[PDB]
C-alpha cells in the first residue's frame, strides 16, 4: 500500500486497494430431510430414540412458525 | 465253609447301598443343574437382552444425531435466529456446494475466481432464509453475493482539523470528503464511513447500499484542495479541536492550545512531543499518540498466546474369556470314566 | 460249585471298582458343575451388573440432555453471544408464549393480528438479555416490539443523476429525497438509507431510530420538484455521473459522456444499447443493465435446487433364547433312570 | 446253594442298576455339556458384544465431554463463517478474559473499571478463525482497550418549535440531537442514538460514529441564541406534529390538525396536551398519543414464567444368584460320592 | 405493487407498501431450572452424568459473569 | 439520572451518564486441539467413536475453507 500525507489539507490518502463490489444476488434452494428411523419396539415404556424423534418433531413444529412463506 | 458266601452277601448288599448313595447324589446334582440351567436361561438371558435393548436404543439415538447432523444443525441455527442467518454457515451450504454455485454465477472467469478465493466473504456477505417446514423436511434458501466488479483502484481518505491562529482568533478548515473511494465505470463510489467497507488483504469489500456515486473530478481534491474544478467538501469552524484520527499506515494528530500531545512507544513511555498544529505520524514512527493523559494506540497490541489440548479419551473395553480347554478336559474325563464304568460291568457280567 | 462262588467273588470285585470308577467320574462332573456355577454366578453376573451400571449412566446422560434441552440451549445461546441475543430465539420463548404475550399487548385487535401473522419479525426485531444466574437457575428477559402503527400508506423513492449538456458543458441535478417514506398521523417519516426498512410482503418494518419526521408537503416533490411549497433537497453538479440505480420493480440508468450503457440477458449477452440520457427499465424488459463492463442484475438470479436425505437409522436388537426342549428332555430322562436304577437295586436286595 | 443261584441273579441285577444309572449320568453330562458351551460360547460372547457396544458409547460421550470447548468453537466459527459477532464464553473463558484485561496498557484504575464491564468488553470485541491445521483450530480474539472511562456524558433530544403569525409557520428544529461524551481537549458527538448503548449509567460508544466537536457546543444547552457557536438548527415553514422519547420522558410537538393526549395503559386518556411543545416525564403518563398512534413511554412489563425440567432417574437394578440353597446341595453330592466310594471299599475289602 | 417513473427528476416512486412501526416494548421474564437428577453410586470411577453435570455447572458459573445484574 | 427540559429549543438534555470509549485493540491468540482417542477395534465395522471423529474431521476440513490464513 501507499499512504501519502497531504499537508495542505491535514489529510491522508492511502492507495493500492482493489475493489470487490457486489452487483447481484444468486440464490440456491435446499431441502433437508430427516432419515428414516426404525421403530424400537423392545423397550419398556419411553424409548430414548422415540423421545428424541418427538423432540425433533416439536422443534420442527416451532420452526415452522418462523418460515418465510405464510 | 460256605459262610464265605454269606460274607459275600453282606458285601454285595453294602455295595448296593453304595450304588444307591451315589445315585441319590447324582439325583441331587441333577436338580441343582436344573436350577442352574433355568437361572441362566431365564433370569440371566432376560437381563442380557434388556441391556441389549437399552444398548440398541442408545445406539439409535447417537446414530440419529450422527446421520442427521446437517439437518439438526440447520434447524438449530434457524431456531436461534428465527428464520434468518447473519452469514451462509457451513451447515447451510457445504464448501463443495459453495464452489459449485459460484462457478455457475453469471459473470466473467476472473470474478468467479475471486469469489472462489474469498469464500469466507461470500458466506458472510450472503445469508440464509428459512422458507418453510413441511412435515419432516425443512426447506430454506441461501442468497450469495455476486461480486461482479473487481480490481478497480481503491483508496481511503482520513482527515483532521486544520486550525490557524492570529492573536487568539481561530480559523479551522476540515475536509468532509472523508471515507472510501472506489473507481468504477462512469463514476467513482464514495463510502462515507470506514465501517461501510471491510478490508481483506488488498481487497475492499463494500456494502452496496452505503455507496454514493460522485463525480470523478472529486479526485482533484487530493492534489490541490483549493481546486476550482470541483466543489470540494470542506467545513469551517471558529474553535480549536485537538484530536487523533487513525490512518491505515499511520495517524493524524491535531494539537492546539493547552494540550500536551506526544507520540510514545511501548516499554518507554513517550519519545517525542508534538508541535502545535497538524502532524502526521507513521505506524513505524511510534506506537502511541497521547492527548493529555489519554493514550491512543496506533496498532493492535499483542497479548497472550494460549495453547490447550483436551484430555485423552480411552477405551473401557475389558472382555471376558471362558476357560474352555481345562473345563473341556474335565468333561472328556467324565465321559471316559462313564464308558469305562459300562465296560467294567460288562466284564463282570461276563465273569459269571 | 465252590469255584462258581469264586467267580462271583471276582465278578463283584470288578463290579465295585466299576461303580467306584463311575463315582470318581460323577465327582469330576460335580467339580465341573461347581466351577461352572461359580463362574456364572460370580464372574458373569458381575460383568453383567457392571454393564447394567454403564447402561444406566449413559441412559442418564442422554436423558438429561433430553429432559433439559431448552435449558441447555438457552445457556448455549447466551454464552455464544455473551449475555444478549440478536434475536428472540425459539428456545428463549416458544410460539405459544410469543402468541400469549402479543395478544396481551397494549394495542388494537388488527395490530395484534398483524404481529401474530409476522411472528418472525417480532422475534428478530426483539431480543433477549441475560438478567442473571443463581445456583442452577437461569434468569433472563425477552424484549418484544410493540407494532402500534400498521397498514398506513408507504412508498420508496429512488433516483439517478439527471445531466444536461449545452456546448459540451454540463449541469446535473440529482434528488436527495431517496429512501423510505411512510405516512404517520400528522407527519411523514423518512428513512434516508435503504437498509433501514425491511420488506416482508407488502409490509415495511422500519427501524425506528432511523426515522426522520418531515412535513407532508414533501410528497409535493414527486409532482413538481421545483414546487415552492416545499424546499426540495436536490443537489446540483457540473460533471457527468453515469450510474445505475436499482428500484424494487426496475432500474434507472444515467448515461453521459463516454460510457456504453446497454441492456443484457443472463444467457445471451448484450442485447441492445440504451440511449445517452436517463432511461427507466422494468424487471420484465431485461435482466441486466451494463455500464461499460460493470453488469448489474435487476432481479435476484435464481439458481440450482438441492434435495438431501439422511442415512436411515436401524436397530441392532438381536435377542437370545435357549433351545430348552433338547436340554429339558435329557434332565427328565436322567431323573427317571435314577428312580429305575434305584428300584432295580431294591429288587436286587429283595431276592436275598 | 439254594442261596448262590439267587446271589448270581442279584449281582446281575446290580450290574444292570449300575449300567442304567450310568446311562443316566452320561445323559446328564451331555446336558451340562450343552449348558457349558451355551455359556462359554453363546452367552459370554453376547455379553462381550454388549461390553464392546457399551465401551463404544462411553468413548463417544467422553469425546463429546472432554473436547467440549473445542467442539463449541467449531460450531460458532461454522455458524458465522469465521467471525464471531461477540467474544463467547467458549472462545475465551472469564479467567482468561480477566488476565488479558489485566495486561492491557492502562492504569490500574482503568483496568479495574474495564474489569467491571467485561460483558461489554466481550460484545464490543470479537473472534477470528485464523486456521485449521490437522486437528488444531487457531483463532484470535480482539478485545477493546477502554482508556477513557467515567467522563461526563449526556444525550440531546428535540422536537419542532413552531411559532405562527398570520397563517404562516416559522419552525426551528435543533439538529444537535444525539449523544455527547466529554474527552480530553474536545467532546465526541455520536449523531444517532443507536450509536451508543446504555448499560446502567454507563454509555458504550462505537468509536467510528464519533465526530470531535468543540466544547463550546454545550453553550447550546444554556442559550440557543449564543454567538460563540454555530448551533446546527434547521428552519421550516410547515408544522410537524411528532413524539420524541427521552430516557426519563418525552417531547411532544402538537400542531394544526392533531389530537395529542397523555394516557394510561389500563384506563384511557387522562389529559389533553395543548398545541405546542409539551415535556412529559416517565412518571406523568404511560402513553403519548398523536391522533390514533399511541407511543409507550416506558417498557410495559408482561408475564413472569418459571419452568423446571422433567426429573432424570437411575435405571440400575442389578442381579444376583440364590447361592445358599444350591451350594449346599452340591456339597451334599460330594459327600454322597465319598460315602458310597468308602462303602464300596468296605464291601470290596470285606472279601477276606 | 406500482412503481412509476418521474422523468423530470430521473427518479422512481414505488407505492403500495404498508407501514409497520414500533411504538413500545413489552417484556417477559423467565426463570429456567435444571431438572433434578438422581445420584448414580455404582460409579466405579467418575460417572458420565456427574461429568455432564459438572460441565453444565461450570458453564453456568461462567455464564454468571455476563448476567445483567452488576 | 437528571433530565432537563429546555423550553427555548423544545429540547431535552439528560445528564449523568458515564463514558466508556474504545481507545485501542488488545488481542490474544488461542490454539485448541482435539484430545487423543484410542482406536476401538472391537466393533464390527462402523464404530460410533470412529464416526464421531470422521464427523469432526470433516467439520474441521470444512471449517478450514474460511480460515484467515487463506
Ligand atoms: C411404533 O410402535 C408402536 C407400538 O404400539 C406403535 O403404536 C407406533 O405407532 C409405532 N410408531 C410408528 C411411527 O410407526
Ligand atoms: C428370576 O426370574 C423368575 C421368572 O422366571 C422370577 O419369578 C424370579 O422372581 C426372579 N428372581 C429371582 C429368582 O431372584
Ligand atoms: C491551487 O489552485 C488554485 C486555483 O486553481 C490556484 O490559484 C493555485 O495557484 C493552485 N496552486 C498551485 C501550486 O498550482
Ligand atoms: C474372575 O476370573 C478371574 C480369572 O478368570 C479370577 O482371577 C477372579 O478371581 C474371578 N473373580 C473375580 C470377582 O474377579
Ligand atoms: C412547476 O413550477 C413552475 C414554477 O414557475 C411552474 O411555472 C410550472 O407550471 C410547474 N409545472 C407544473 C406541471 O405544474
Ligand atoms: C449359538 O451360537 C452358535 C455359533 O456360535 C450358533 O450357530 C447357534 O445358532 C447359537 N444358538 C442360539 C440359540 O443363539
Ligand atoms: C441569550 O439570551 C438573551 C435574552 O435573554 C440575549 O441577550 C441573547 O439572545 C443571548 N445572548 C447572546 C450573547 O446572544
Ligand atoms: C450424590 O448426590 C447426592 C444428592 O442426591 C449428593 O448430596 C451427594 O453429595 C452426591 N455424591 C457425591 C458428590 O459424592
Ligand atoms: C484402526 O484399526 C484398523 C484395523 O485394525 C485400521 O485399518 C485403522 O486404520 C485404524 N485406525 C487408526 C486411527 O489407528
Amino acid at each position: 500500500l501507499k499512504e501519502s500525507y497531504l499537508e495542505e489539507s491535514c489529510s491522508t490518502i492511502t492507495e493500492g486497494y482493489l475493489s470487490v463490489l457486489r452487483t447481484g444476488w444468486y440464490t440456491n434452494v435446499f431441502t433437508l430431510e430427516v432419515g428414516d428411523v426404525e421403530n424400537l419396539t423392545c423397550t419398556d415404556g419411553p424409548s430414548l430414540i422415540k423421545t428424541e424423534l418427538d423432540l425433533t418433531k416439536s422443534a420442527l413444529r416451532e420452526l415452522k412458525t418462523v418460515s418465510a412463506d405464510q | 465253609l460256605e459262610s464265605e458266601v454269606n460274607a459275600i452277601k453282606g458285601a454285595l448288599k453294602t455295595t448296593n447301598e453304595a450304588v444307591s448313595t451315589l445315585g441319590n447324589g447324582v439325583r441331587v446334582l441333577a436338580t441343582a443343574v436344573r436350577e442352574l440351567k433355568e437361572f441362566v436361561s431365564k433370569n440371566l438371558t432376560s437381563a442380557i437382552n434388556k441391556n441389549k435393548c437399552d444398548i440398541a436404543d442408545l445406539k439409535m439415538a447417537v446414530s440419529f444425531s450422527q446421520f442427521n447432523r446437517r439437518f439438526l444443525n440447520v434447524v438449530r441455527q434457524f431456531s436461534d435466529n428465527a428464520g434468518i442467518t447473519p452469514a451462509i454457515s457451513l451447515d447451510l451450504m457445504t464448501d463443495a456446494e459453495l464452489a459449485r454455485a459460484v462457478s455457475y454465477m453469471p459473470t466473467s472467469a476472473g470474478q468467479i475466481k475471486l469469489m472462489l478465493e474469498n469464500r469466507a466473504m461470500v458466506r458472510r456477505k450472503g445469508f440464509g432464509i428459512l422458507i418453510g417446514v413441511y412435515g419432516s423436511s425443512v426447506i430454506y434458501m441461501v442468497q450469495l453475493p455476486i461480486f461482479g466488479v473487481i480490481d478497480t483502484p481503491c483508496w481511503i481518505i482520513k482527515a483532521a482539523p486544520s486550525c490557524s491562529e492570529k492573536d487568539g482568533n481561530y480559523a479551522c478548515l476540515l475536509r468532509e470528503d472523508q471515507g472510501w473511494y472506489c473507481k468504477n465505470a462512469g463514476s467513482t463510489v464514495y463510502y462515507p464511513n470506514e465501517k461501510d467497507c471491510e478490508t481483506r488483504g488488498d481487497h475492499v469489500f463494500c456494502d452496496t447500499a452505503a455507496g454514493i456515486n460522485v463525480a470523478e473530478q472529486s479526485r482533484e481534491c487530493n492534489i490541490n484542495i483549493s481546486t476550482t474544478n470541483y466543489p470540494c467538501k470542506v467545513s469551517t469552524g471558529r474553535h480549536p479541536i485537538s484530536m487523533v484520527a487513525l490512518s491505515p499506515l499511520g495517524a493524524l494528530v491535531a494539537c492546539y492550545k493547552g494540550v500536551s500531545c506526544s507520540i510514545g512507544s511501548n516499554r518507554v513511555g513517550i519519545i517525542k512531543q508534538l508541535p502545535k498544529g497538524c502532524s502526521y505520524i507513521t505506524n513505524q514512527d511510534a506506537d502511541t499518540v497521547t492527548i493529555d493523559n489519554t493514550v491512543y494506540q496506533l496498532s493492535k497490541v499483542e497479548g497472550e498466546q494460549h495453547v490447550i489440548k483436551g484430555r485423552p479419551v480411552s477405551s473401557s473395553f475389558d472382555p471376558i474369556r471362558f476357560p474352555e480347554d481345562q473345563f473341556n478336559v474335565a468333561l472328556d474325563q467324565v465321559f471316559e470314566s462313564i464308558e469305562n464304568s459300562q465296560a467294567l460291568v460288562d466284564q463282570s457280567n461276563k465273569i459269571l
